[PDB]
C-alpha cells in the first residue's frame, strides 16, 4: 500500500483505458477501410456494368 | 413505394433433409459481426 | 540457354507491369455477409475489384521468339539426327507442345 504501487494502479487504469481506446480506434478505422472498399466493388460492378 | 423499404448499409441477412443442413449460414454470419 | 535468356525476359516483364495481392477478398466478403441482402456470397468467393494486366505487344513478341529459340533446338537436332542424344522422343513431343 506504499504510493509507488498507488501510482503504479494509476498506471493500471490510465493505461488500460488508453488501450481499450485505441482499440476501438483499430476497430472503427480498419471499419471504414472496408467502407470504401466495398463501394469502389460497388463502383467495380456498376461501371463494367 | 407504400409501407416497408430497405436501406443500404443495414444488416439484414436472412431468416425463417438438405436445405435445412444449412444452419451453418447464421453461424457465419454471427461469426462476421465478431 | 536462349530459352533461359527469353524466360528472365519473360519473368521481368510480367515483374514491371506488376499484380495486386487482394488480401482482403475475405473480408470485404464478410461486410457483404450482412450488409446486402443477396444470398450469393455465402458459399461463394468474393471475386477481385479489378482483373490481372494483358500480356502486351513486345511481351507477346518474347513469347513468340521463344517459340522460335524451342523450335530451332527441336529442328537443328532432327536435321543432326546423326548423334543420338538428340531430344529423346519424350522430348520429342515435349519440347515442340510447349514452344507452340
Amino acid at each position: 500500500s506504499s504510493p509507488s504501487e498507488e501510482a503504479l494502479l494509476e498506471r493500471r487504469r490510465r493505461i488500460d483505458r488508453e488501450l481499450v481506446e485505441k482499440h476501438r480506434q483499430l476497430g472503427q478505422l480498419h471499419s471504414n477501410f472496408l467502407s470504401v472498399q466495398k463501394r469502389i466493388d460497388e463502383a467495380s460492378k456498376n461501371l463494367v456494368g | 413505394a407504400v409501407g416497408n423499404f430497405s436501406l443500404p448499409g443495414f444488416p439484414l441477412m436472412r431468416g425463417g433433409t438438405r436445405q435445412e443442413e444449412a444452419k451453418k449460414d447464421r453461424s457465419k454470419f454471427l461469426d462476421a459481426a465478431r | 540457354e536462349c530459352a533461359w535468356v527469353l524466360r528472365s525476359a519473360l519473368t521481368v516483364a510480367a515483374a514491371m507491369i506488376g499484380n495486386r495481392n487482394y488480401t482482403d477478398r475475405n473480408e470485404v466478403r464478410k461486410l457483404l455477409m450482412l450488409t446486402s441482402l443477396s444470398l450469393k456470397p455465402f458459399r461463394q468467393q468474393l471475386e477481385a475489384t479489378t482483373p490481372r494486366q494483358v500480356t502486351n505487344l513486345r511481351m507477346a513478341g518474347l513469347l513468340r521468339l521463344l517459340a522460335r529459340a524451342k523450335l530451332l533446338w527441336l529442328l537443328d537436332l532432327d536435321q543432326k539426327r546423326k548423334c543420338p542424344t538428340f531430344s529423346s522422343p519424350g522430348n520429342r513431343s515435349d519440347v515442340a507442345t510447349e514452344a507452340c
